[PDB]
């Protein structure tokens, strides 16, 4: 991302929202507006594409946002546009307007240090409203997250040091999200989420193995039935743990507590945890989401929004309501549990969460 | 159709 002016009288356009007076606007048009001597318009809908699983349509992800930032800064830095207001626009559907609005908000949060109430004021009570974001599963939608949720989640993640666009590697991000290179994303400095490898090694499996070996993965957690031989991870010195539960279900809290204990053990030793389910989205979202809430105090909606900003489609169907209804439990564990000092066979000799009582006995 | 969706 090239350097640009660090973010004049107002201009007034229909179907346009003012973000920065005289300089940054958000439009929605079903035609191509012509540039004037006072205005320059641009859209990324012809170049930046959300790849839907089913009926999910957004939000746009961190790689989309990074590419938007490059395109935006090139327009802002053009001497031709020195005394023009820049109008970022989308087509007029409520879904594409939601994507463009949320992506401009995430830009201002991550690149220009705006705060949530600053980026949300321009969008509040817009008529027609933006389409709320739905999950990626195949059932009828019954849980929505909003731009407010995504903005707060992305902002909180940035504040906690989980997002850093200065070190973000777009080419690595884009490569490894491909099915043929392993379908994974580095979610945070501590966590990778990935689709299960498959072994009848194929190219996606070797990509995962080499990336994991070179990027300090010290624990692989398997949440779905066996599609590969775990010996290949052990061959490169990475511990492998099963915490399997049924596709499309929510984990018993005992599973979540064991996962959080396992992850804490690995993090305190300075390693990453790579978690997979079949798709690396649903069951994986339940467990990593719980740990993020436990660690950083996200709301459930923020957590879902942040997770999908890095890896679209995480937390599927009823798992959304499950995360929502248990977010207090995950947060409460910081005060009601401790990392045990006895290893546990249930998590491969790592240290599980135990109550304050059993900790006093130890 | 209740499971995780397929990337493709």
């Amino acid at each position: 991302i090239p350097t640009t002016e660090n973010l004049r009288r107002s201009v007034y356009l229909d179907n346009t929202i003012e973000f920065l007076r005289g300089r940054v606007y958000l439009g929605a048009y079903d035609y191509t507006p012509e540039d004037t001597d006072e205005l320059v318009f641009f859209t990324v809908e012809d170049a930046i594409f959300y790849n839907s699983f089913h009926l999910d349509f957004g939000p746009m992800n961190i790689g989309h946002l990074y590419r938007f930032a490059v395109i935006f800064h090139e327009i802002l830095n053009d001497p031709e546009n020195a005394n023009k207001a820049v109008v970022f626009y989308s087509s007029a559907s409520t879904r594409q307007r939601a994507n463009a609005a949320c992506m401009l908000c995430c830009y201002m949060i991550l690149v220009q240090a705006w705060t949530p109430h600053q980026v949300l004021q321009p969008l509040a009570q817009v008529d027609p409203p933006f389409m709320p974001f739905r999950d990626a599963g195949y059932s009828n939608a019954d849980f929505e997250i909003t731009i407010q949720d995504v903005v707060y989640g992305v902002w909180r993640a940035k504040e906690k040091g989980l997002i850093d666009l200065h070190s973000f590697n777009l080419e690595s991000y884009e490569k490894y999200e491909h099915v043929e290179f392993g379908d994974f994303n580095v979610l945070t400095p501590d966590f990778i989420a990935f689709a299960s490898p498959q072994e009848d090694l194929n190219q996606p499996f070797k990509s995962v193995l080499n990336f994991f070996a070179n990027n300090n993965v010290q624990l692989v957690v398997r949440l779905n039935s066996h599609l590969y031989n775990k010996k290949h991870f052990e061959d490169i010195g990475i511990q492998h743990l099963d915490l399997i539960f049924e596709d499309g279900t929510c984990p018993d809290l005992s599973i979540v507590k064991n996962f959080v204990g396992a992850a804490e053990t690995i993090i305190k030793r300075g390693g990453k945890i790579a978690v997979h389910s079949k798709a690396g989205l649903g069951r994986t979202g339940c467990l990593i989401g719980a740990h993020l809430i436990y660690t950083y105090g996200f709301t459930a909606n923020e957590c879902i929004g942040f997770l999908r900003f890095i890896r679209p489609g995480m937390v599927v169907g009823p798992q959304q309501h499950w995360l929502y209804l248990h977010q207090n439990d995950f947060r409460e564990w910081k005060y009601t549990t401790r990392i045990s000092l006895k290893p546990s066979e249930a998590i491969g000799g790592l240290y599980p969460l135990i109550s304050l009582e059993e900790y006093r006995l130890q | 159709e209740l499971g995780s969706p397929l990337k493709k």
